[PDB]
C-alpha cells in the first residue's frame, strides 16, 4: 500500500486525537479509504477517523488490512516537523510502516520508520442512532465550552430550549449554564425532537481538544439518553469523528 | 447586585492582581460603585481598587452596601474563562456570585459567597514626599524587566528624576525616568530614597491591560504607592511597605 | 572604549546559547571585530563569535578590552528588551563595564568586569568531508524532531543528500537533498555517517535564528560545525565534538 495526504498537519491532528491517552493506534486501510478507531478504558469516548480515497492524492492497497503501530515516539517527531504545506506519505515496508513527510519551503524530507502489527481489517462500526439535535458549529466555540465545563464541575448536561441549546455544568454551589443558538454561535441547528443529554466533561474536554488543528465547521449531534456525535471535515479533506456515550443516571 | 463590565478582559487583569496579594476579599458593592481593599499575607502590601458607577455599563445596588465574599483563586479562574471580545455582566444574591460572560454566546459562572474577613480600607491617607506621573506600560516595561535582577527594588528621586535601581552582590541595575526623558509625564518631589520589595511591586505590572495612566508615590522610609488610573475615574491603588 | 550594538537580538541569540555551554565567557573587543571563544564547561564544545565593527552603530575600540561576564547574568540583563532595542557596552576603566539597553527606557547596568581564565582552545580542523549548508529552520527542525527519541544525532552526508537522522529504536531521517531545494550549497570530498550529542546541539539551537542557513559540516571522526554566516559579516560557530 502507499497513502499520500496533502496536509501533514491535518494528518498529524488525526494522529493526536484517536491517540490521546493511548500511543497504540490501529490504522486500517479498506476499499473506502483510511480509517482508525480508539475506544476509551472506560468505553465512554471513541475516536474514529474516516479518510475517504478520493481526499488522497494517491492510495494504493494490496489488499485490506490494519496496522498496530506504537505512535509515541513518532508523535513528537511530526510535531517539530513545521508542517506548512508539507505532504504527509505512509507506505508498506518489511519492518511495517513507513512515513515520509515532504516539506515545501525548507525542501526537508523526514522519513518515519515504525514497528507495525499487521493485522486483518477492522469493521467501522457506526451506531446506528437517530440523534434528534444536530448542531454545527466552529471548533473554539466547543474548546471555550468544553474549558470552562471541566472548570466548574465534573459533567456536562446538554439539553435543548425553544430553538437553543442548554449547555449545562456544575452541581450544587459552582453552577455553570451556556446558550447556543443559530447565529450566537451556531452556524446551524437542527432540533428535531425536544432532548437533553448528560456527558463526561472531561471526556467532552478529551473530544473537542482533538478538534484544534482542524478549522472547518463542526457537527455536534445528540439525543435523549443517546451518544453524542462530535465530527469534523479536515481542512484537507478527511474526517475527524467523536462519539461520547451518554449518562442514564 | 448587577453589574456589566464591557471590557472583562481588563477587569480580569484587576481581579487577578489582587489574586497576587489576597487569598480572599469582598467586593463592597456601594451606590457609587465596588471597592476592593485588603493586605497581604506578609503585612506588606495594602491593596485598595475602586471600580466606580461610571466604570460599569448598567450598575444596579440591591442593597445600600452590599460585602460579597469571595475566593480570589476561584473567581479569577472563571475569569481566565474570558475572551477577547466579551463582556462580564457579574450579578449577585447573597448566595452566589454570578458572573456572567457574553460575546460570541452566554457563559454564566454561578460562585457561592463567603464569609471573609473584613478588612478596614484605607480611609487614611498618606503624604508623600514624591510623586510621578507615568504611564502604565512604561513601568510595566522595566519592573517587569527588574523583577529578575533582585528581590529589592532600591526607588529614589534627584531633582525631579526618579531612579530605578536594583542594587545586587555582583553589580547595579539603574534606570533613569524623567520628564526631560519622555517617560515620566510628570515629577515632583523632595529628594527621598527608599526600597521596597520588588516581589510586590512586581506583581503589579498586570494592571498594564486595565489601566493606561500612571501614578508613582514615595518617600524616605515610608510606603510606595502605585497609583494604576482605571478608565471612568477608577483606581487601582496599591501601597507598597518600605524594608527597614 | 564604547560600542553601539543596533540589534541586541543578535546578542542575545548567541549569550542564549552561550551560557548554555559554559558559565564565564569573555567578549575580546578587538579594534576592529568583538570575538568570543569559549570552550564549555567539559571541552566537547567550541562557540566561536566575530562581530565585525561593520554591524555597529558606533565602534569606540581603541585597544584590546577583555570584557569578561558571567554567562548565565548577561542573558538575564539582555532579556531586557524583548524588541528591536539597541546594546550599548562601554568601559573606561578595565573593571567595570556599562552596559546600555537603549529604548523607550533607557536600562544601564554598572558591572564588575570579571577577569575570567581564558583556555587554550585547542587545534580546530579546517577541512569537513562533508560541507553543506542547509536552511537554519530546516536544521533546527532536523535537531528538534530527532532529539526527541535519541541523545544521539547521527548526522549523514552524500554527493546530494543530507541526513540528519534518529538510530535508536524509533528511526527518524530528515533529508536535505539537491533536488528537493532544501540543501542548497555542497561540498563533498568524501562521504561521513557521524554522531553527536543531541543534548549539546540542544544549547546551540537559539544560533539558528543568526542566518537564514547554516553551514553544516562535519566528517568521520571528525567535529560537527556550524557556521552562521550572518550580513554584516558576523561569524557564530559552533564546533562539536563526536560522542
Amino acid at each position: 500500500f502507499k497513502i499520500v495526504y496533502p496536509n501533514a498537519k491535518d494528518f498529524f491532528s488525526f494522529i493526536n486525537s484517536i491517540t490521546n491517552v493511548t500511543d497504540s493506534i490501529i490504522l486500517n486501510f479498506t476499499e473506502d479509504g483510511i480509517f482508525s478507531r480508539h475506544l476509551t478504558e472506560d468505553k465512554v469516548l471513541m475516536a474514529i477517523m474516516r479518510i475517504p480515497k478520493d481526499v488522497l492524492s494517491e492510495y494504493s492497497i494490496d489488499s485490506p488490512t490494519s496496522v498496530k503501530l506504537d505512535v509515541s515516539s513518532v508523535k513528537k517527531i511530526l510535531s517539530k516537523a513545521s508542517s506548512k504545506k508539507a505532504t504527509i506519505e505512509l507506505t508498506e515496508t518489511d519492518s511495517g510502516l513507513k512515513i515520509i513527510i515532504r516539506d515545501e519551503k525548507s525542501g526537508a524530507k523526514s522519513t518515519i520508520y515504525i514497528k507495525a502489527e499487521k493485522g486483518q481489517v477492522e469493521q467501522l462500526t457506526e451506531p446506528k442512532v437517530n440523534l434528534a439535535v444536530n448542531f454545527t458549529t466552529d471548533e473554539s466555540v466547543l474548546n471555550v465550552i468544553a474549558a470552562d465545563v471541566t472548570l466548574v464541575g465534573e459533567e456536562m448536561r446538554i439539553s435543548t430550549e425553544e430553538d437553543k441549546i442548554k449547555i449545562e455544568a456544575g452541581e450544587e454551589g459552582k453552577r455553570y449554564v451556556a446558550f447556543l443558538m443559530k447565529d450566537k454561535p451556531l452556524k446551524e441547528l437542527s432540533i428535531d425532537t425536544s432532548a437533553s443529554s448528560s456527558y463526561s466533561a472531561e471526556m467532552f474536554k478529551d473530544a473537542v481538544k482533538g478538534l484544534r488543528g482542524f478549522s472547518a465547521p463542526t457537527m455536534v449531534s445528540f439525543g435523549e439518553n443517546l451518544p453524542m456525535k462530535i465530527d469534523v471535515e479536515a481542512v484537507s479533506g478527511g474526517h475527524m469523528i467523536f462519539w461520547i456515550a451518554p449518562r442514564l443516571l | 447586585m448587577k453589574a456589566k463590565v464591557i471590557d472583562a478582559v481588563s477587569f480580569s487583569y484587576i481581579l487577578r492582581t489582587v489574586g497576587d496579594f489576597l487569598s480572599e476579599a469582598n467586593f463592597i458593592v456601594t451606590k457609587e460603585g465596588i471597592r476592593v481593599s485588603g493586605i497581604d499575607p506578609s503585612r506588606v502590601v495594602f491593596l485598595d481598587i475602586f471600580l466606580p458607577s461610571s466604570y460599569f455599563e448598567g450598575f444596579e445596588v440591591s442593597q445600600e452596601k452590599e460585602i460579597i465574599g469571595f475566593k480570589l483563586e476561584d473567581v479569577n479562574d472563571i475569569l481566565k474563562r474570558v475572551l477577547k471580545d466579551d463582556t462580564l455582566i457579574l450579578s449577585s444574591n447573597e448566595s452566589k456570585l454570578t458572573l456572567t460572560f457574553d460575546g460570541e454566546f452566554t457563559r454564566s459562572f454561578e460562585l457561592p459567597l463567603i464569609q471573609v474577613e473584613s478588612t478596614q480600607p484605607p480611609s487614611v491617607n498618606l503624604e508623600f514626599p514624591f510623586k510621578a506621573q507615568l504611564l502604565t506600560i512604561t513601568f510595566a516595561d522595566i519592573i517587569d524587566e527588574l523583577s529578575d535582577l533582585g528581590e529589592v527594588l532600591n526607588i529614589h528621586s534627584k531633582e525631579n528624576k526618579l531612579y530605578f535601581e536594583v542594587i545586587g552582590d555582583l553589580s547595579t541595575a539603574k534606570v533613569e525616568l524623567s520628564t526631560d526623558n519622555g517617560t515620566l509625564l510628570e515629577a515632583s518631589g523632595a529628594d527621598v530614597s527608599s526600597s521596597y520589595g520588588m516581589e510586590y511591586v512586581a506583581n503589579t505590572t498586570k494592571m498594564r491591560r486595565a489601566s493606561d495612566s500612571m501614578e508613582l508615590y514615595f518617600g524616605s522610609q515610608i510606603p510606595l504607592k502605585l497609583r494604576f488610573k482605571l478608565p471612568q475615574e477608577g483606581y487601582g491603588d496599591f501601597y507598597i511597605a518600605p524594608r527597614a | 572604549m564604547k560600542v553601539v550594538y543596533d540589534d541586541v537580538r543578535v546578542l542575545k541569540d548567541i549569550i542564549q546559547a552561550l551560557a548554555r555551554l559554559v558559565d564565564e565567557a569573555v567578549l575580546k573587543f578587538k579594534q576592529d571585530s568583538v570575538e568570543l571563544v569559549a570552550l564549555d564547561r567539559a571541552h566537547i564544545s567550541l562557540i566561536s563569535v566575530n562581530l565585525p565593527r561593520e554591524m555597529f552603530k558606533e565602534y569606540d575600540v581603541n585597544d584590546e578590552f577583555k570584557f569578561g561576564f558571567n554567562t548565565q547574568y548577561l542573558m538575564k540583563i539582555l532579556k531586557v528588551a524583548k524588541r528591536k532595542e539597541a546594546i550599548e557596552i562601554a568601559s573606561e576603566s578595565p573593571d567595570s563595564v556599562i552596559i546600555n539597553i537603549i529604548g523607550s527606557t533607557n536600562r544601564e547596568f554598572n558591572v564588575r568586569n570579571l577577569e575570567v581564565s581564558e583556555q587554550e582552545i585547542p587545534e580546530i580542523n579546517l577541512q569537513f568531508d562533508i560541507s553543506a549548508t542547509i536552511s537554519s529552520d530546516g536544521f533546527k527542525s532536523a535537531i528538534s524532531e530527532v532529539s526527541t527519541v535519541t541523545d544521539n544525532v547521527v548526522v549523514e552526508g552524500h554527493e546530494d543528500r543530507i541526513l540528519i537522522k534518529a538510530e535508536g529504536e524509533s528511526e527518524v531521517e530528515v533529508e536535505f537533498s539537491k533536488d528537493t531545494g532544501g540543501l542548497q550549497d555542497l561540498e563533498f570530498s568524501k562521504e561521513s555517517k557521524n554522531s553527536y550529542s543531541a543534548e549539546y546541539l540542544d544549547d546551540v539551537l537559539s544560533l539558528t535564528k543568526l542566518s537564514d542557513y547554516v553551514k553544516i559540516s562535519f566528517g568521520n571522526q571528525k567535529p560537527l560545525q556550524l557556521f552562521f554566516n550572518m550580513e554584516g559579516g558576523g561569524k557564530v560557530t559552533y564546533l562539536l565534538a563526536p560522542k
